[PDB]
């Protein structure tokens, strides 16, 4: 009559490593490493991302004729560009503080686009129709950004213009405008009669005078001239003033905007879907409670720490014998 | 291992015992059989579960968007960003890797301890009434029926019964 | 817990023994009483103290001024700074939290070990001269006076006995 | 019948601690590794006390805003304290260039003496150094201006090209500040500095920049449709700085001989400043501790404990507690 | 932690130079030391693995720490300084504590191995020898060299006396 | 007849610390802390570093007359300046985005220098010989940067100049140029007759017009005038255009260049040698497998983490008695 004392065993093949021994077979185990994503770009808090698809931020805000898709959503958790989305600033130029702008726009609480300077009523002494170019084609036809207007002289006359907007929204207004630098002093007077011109923009915090730099730059999209793009946020109750004797690409549409920090921008081909996620990567979303993931270093949301590990198998049972 | 029980003086485990981690295998006139130690097994499950949960639950993260954009004339701050990212990568990888190695070592020893303790419990219960085979097995000097095996598991083993 | 002594085969502790962590409770014709194991208790105090001191003393920090100022057009580097700050916060919080959980587990087992060892020491000292009750208690077969209990604590116990 | 038992301590303690295997475990003794206690005061850091601007901010303090008149009596400070509601700085609307950088450079100073780089009486003989006041910088109802700068205007329909140079004869760096004024209208331009087309030039061995006044109507700020941008530079010992203008130059009057020690910052807080020592300072108060971790505040100044999100880090020293 | 090393076995043998744990026999054929081949090799393997794990798990990136900033970038310079000192404090602390922790465990690991080697032989010769109490066994039955072998090999398979 | 069970011991004096006890003597131990360097600047990947020795990046790329001996190299793993190498921009001025440039140049895969605008054939209507100064002396003689040419008027005439280069290499081309700001309006017409001048540089991505700022700056190396240095990378297939009515210090040599990120610049007196290393510090290279080193915080390559520790002795044996 005997009584023995022993321990469990099974068909398990799970191995784990210890400080003293490698490849130790155990009866039970859990994985602390999340290595599984749903290969989709999903919605963040509860809101979906802004997908530009074909265009990039530059093209989207300026209103490139190709980014004419939709009356865009009023809010987004983050932004998605594709690695091959090229249509942005069609007219060659320099977008000032572009990266900063992209960051500021990465995630928005409310976002409504309005006509800051109505085309019909705003510019009575200047031509607001001739301002199109072959550098911004929309179906064969020469066209231009939708949110800006390329003001040219009205029959051999370009009077000093002076327009002001006063932020009567309840939120910040994002105002964009351009400065045009002709290639030749002939093109200069052809467009804005006056030879020596200037543009001035000013608010309570912003103030800068612009002098057109006239010269022949190497051809880009057929243009030897250039066009630099500027932007600023007008505080509620504040007012912004435009003043130019030429070369000013005036604002038409601006953006009443309320932003919430803490997001970014994903460049990926990964399809956007209607699903929830607490953590997003360029390769797809991550649904997990685990502390570590080896899916991607660049992450958006409340995510697991990125690790180089391939397997983090944690032993819960005991050594396995037959 | 560290306590000399598991893979020690108790060389192997029982595939037969499927209802628990630690248990007994009785052998008398009423037959044979395995039976896990209810209380002993549940305790380990609770504590091991808590362990796993502690390693996970303590990792409370912020809502952050890693990844920044820099232009061709910001390579320095781009590399600064790259440094902080790779800095965290090395830190977390190492800690996570070592945390697993450490906790696994302890867990296996934790089970070794539980088996050794279950043996000690029984042995110090039936002093003379049975002799140690040495294989984590006790050979009874006094006949032991099923309701007797019970008084050993429940830890409610009467003595007054010494025979020969 | 891990060694089966504390809250194991020695179910409870003695509020009566106030002069040490581990000790004895004798019971003979000259009366009763508690008495901590001088050497055994002091050793744990030294090592446990060292432990606490190691966890603290190893944290040698730099003189740094966290916190930077950025203007409205430096939001990116502001967020970079925010990232490095929250990055350290998550790292230190997790490690500190886990360090405590780990070290506490070990410390409790450390005491369990010390009690189990103190029992083993005595038991392997008086083999036949006393029988194990099973409650961390030894019942003497040979009468044991006070100066006898001494030879057990000092670990200087003889065996002429029956 | 004779016997002897072996046991362990126990007490009335209620202290609980967590382990990897078990939560809320009652123990006989324990210590707290987490410092969660501050003295709710802004104290001295190394030996030295902080520079308190109180009502004003750095901008106002260095330019010499008429309101920040009570303060610069310290020759050194460990760090700087602004209040969340201190609004007096650049009273005349404008742009302070590399302002954040300046604030950083000034965060902690070893020696700091303010001197009159270009004495008002002897320096500008061909320009008016008295009319340069504005209603944007009021000191007791009266129109006034920054104390450390002088708004040079024409002397009766004449503004001759000016050219003044200073040569750093101190033993340390000199912080030189100046302003460029951008009138709102070309009429205001000639009203102030007769000449219509003007320029300002500042140059040292390392610094060099020419300034052109941008004349236009900016939205009214503190009554001003014009603007005034503020610039600064550190002139190395033995080096010299040259000012040259045909108008629109707000010249330096006071500069700062200065020796700086890196490694400090700026605290924006209402927390009262006191006469006490500390090795670690937070916006909420100082921290006296040896513990490795604190959960009082993330932004810290000095040799401090690591900031943690934890609420309690109770470390067990005794053993399990039983009755 | 296990009460063996510097416990009921007060000291170590400088005489035993061929292993970490071993025996010292004393019979009519003479005396001598002899390390426990299998027991010693096992510790060496595991301890080696330990040291290797602490080292091998540290897989680093190819990075060039150190950045250059001009007099008007002091802020980002200090940001860089912060991230550098941040890593310095983190690594120093962890490395320091890792050593303290692993050393504690290693010493206990050896204590365990000695205690286990004793338990192994004690539970092998029950009556045939009595415990001196110093990790020493005194044989009741004469034990020759080929007898000492059946104790080391753990093949003390015939309790004759 | 007795049999005893015991453990090893030896003459070892090695001590280690534990959580419970300090200074514990142990039979065997290993050191996890690397505290040993070879006090040499070695090759990083397989490639050696670019040593400027006497000069700094500024002087090296502009072609300071003193940095005439140097770059027998078409690639380098990292760059080494000496703490006392002073020879850079001899003519006082401002090197724009200098730090950025140094970073971009820190490590290059291929690097060949060519004559973008040949001195003899490029400037027929301007003087390309008088452009020397006492601020850039080479053996007593007045000289100037080798990679730039200081174009001055050709006998009371400075015609609007317009030269373009088109990147026909397969890689990026680094183009450098300078803008000169005379001290006096007299010096202005003395050098470039015209009083009101301008220079314009433009590619597909770059575009900037420069106006000479004429004034008297405090004397530096004898110069009350200044000269600012600019640079840009011209993409393959792209073209860059220079246009000036004066004050333009034109490019002579440019650099066909292919760069690989991930390196930096070491300022040290430590001698450069012919040896391999996987990790480099300003004090010397580090050959080790250990996880931690306390030699230097600033490191280049695949290196051990820098720690403030003095000793990290890890116990492998047991207590020693
Ligand atoms: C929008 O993006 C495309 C792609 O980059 C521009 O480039 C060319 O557009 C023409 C006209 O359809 C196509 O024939 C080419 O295939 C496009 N180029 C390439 C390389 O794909 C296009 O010009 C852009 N249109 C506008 C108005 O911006
Ligand atoms: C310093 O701060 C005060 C307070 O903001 C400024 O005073 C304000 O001026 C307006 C104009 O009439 C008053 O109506 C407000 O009531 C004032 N604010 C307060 C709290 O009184 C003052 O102009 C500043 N002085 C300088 C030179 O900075
Ligand atoms: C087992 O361990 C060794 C040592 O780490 C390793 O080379 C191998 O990958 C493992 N074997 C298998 C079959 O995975
Ligand atoms: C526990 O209980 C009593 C009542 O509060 C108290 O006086 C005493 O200090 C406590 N015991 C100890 C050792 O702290
Ligand atoms: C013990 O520690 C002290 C203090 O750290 C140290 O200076 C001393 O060298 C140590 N003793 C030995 C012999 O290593």
């Amino acid at each position: 009559d005997t009584l023995c004392i022993g321990y469990h065993a099974n068909n398990s093949t799970d191995t784990v490593d210890t400080v003293l021994e490698k490849n130790v077979t155990v009866t039970h185990s859990v994985n602390l490493l999340e290595d599984k994503h749903n290969g989709k770009l999903c919605k963040l808090r509860g809101v979906a991302p802004l997908h530009l698809g074909k265009c990039n931020i530059a093209g989207w805000i300026l209103g490139n004729p190709e980014c004419e898709s939709l009356s865009t959503a009023s809010s987004w958790s983050y932004i998605v560009e594709t690695p091959s989305s090229d249509n942005g600033t069609c007219y060659p130029g320099d977008f000032i503080d572009y990266e900063e702008l992209r960051e500021q726009l990465s995630s928005v609480s409310s976002f409504e686009r309005f006509e800051i300077f109505p085309k019909t009523s705003s510019w009575p002494n200047h031509d607001s129709n001739k301002g199109v170019t072959a550098a911004c084609p929309h179906a064969g036809a020469k066209s231009f950004y939708k949110n800006l207007i390329w003001l040219v002289k009205k029959g051999n006359s370009y009077p000093k213009l002076s327009k002001s907007y006063i932020n009567d929204k309840g939120k910040e207004v994002l105002v964009l405008w351009g400065i045009h630098h002709p290639s030749t002093s002939a093109d200069q007077q052809s467009l804005y009669q006056n030879a020596d011109t200037y543009v001035f923009v000013g608010s309570s915090r912003y103030s800068k005078k612009f002098k057109p730099e006239i010269a022949i730059r190497p051809k880009v999209r057929e243009q030897e001239g250039r066009m630099n793009y500027y932007w600023t946020l007008v505080e509620p109750g504040d007012k912004i003033t435009f003043e130019a004797t030429g070369n000013l690409v005036v604002p038409r549409y601006a953006f009443a905007m309320e932003r919430n920090a803490g997001s970014g921008i994903i460049i990926s081909d990964t399809p956007v879907h209607d699903c929830n996620t607490t953590c997003q990567t360029p390769k797809g979303a991550i649904n997990t409670s685990l502390p570590f993931q080896n899916i991607h270093p660049i992450t958006i949301g409340k995510c697991p720490k990125y690790v180089k590990s391939t397997k983090l198998r944690l032993a819960t049972g005991l050594r396995n014998i037959p | 291992g560290l306590f000399g029980a598991i893979a020690g003086f108790i060389e192997g485990g029982w595939t037969g015992m499927v209802d628990g981690w630690y248990g007994y295998h009785h052998q008398n006139e009423q037959g044979s059989g395995y039976a896990a130690d209810l209380k002993s097994t549940q305790n380990a499950i609770d504590e091991i579960t808590n362990k796993v949960n502690s390693v996970i639950e303590k990792m409370n993260t912020q809502f952050t968007a890693v990844g920044k954009e820099f232009n061709h004339l910001e390579k320095r701050i781009e590399n600064l960003n790259k440094k902080v990212d790779d800095g965290f990568l090395d830190i977390w990888t190492y800690n996570a890797e070592l945390l697993v190695l450490l906790e696994n070592e302890r867990t296996l020893d934790y089970h070794d301890s539980n088996v050794k303790n279950l043996y000690e419990k029984v042995r110090s219960q039936l002093k003379n009434n049975a002799k140690e085979i040495g294989n984590g097995c006790f050979e009874f000097y006094h006949k032991c029926d099923n309701t007797c095996m019970e008084s050993v598991k429940n830890g409610t083993y009467d003595y007054p019964k010494y025979s020969e």
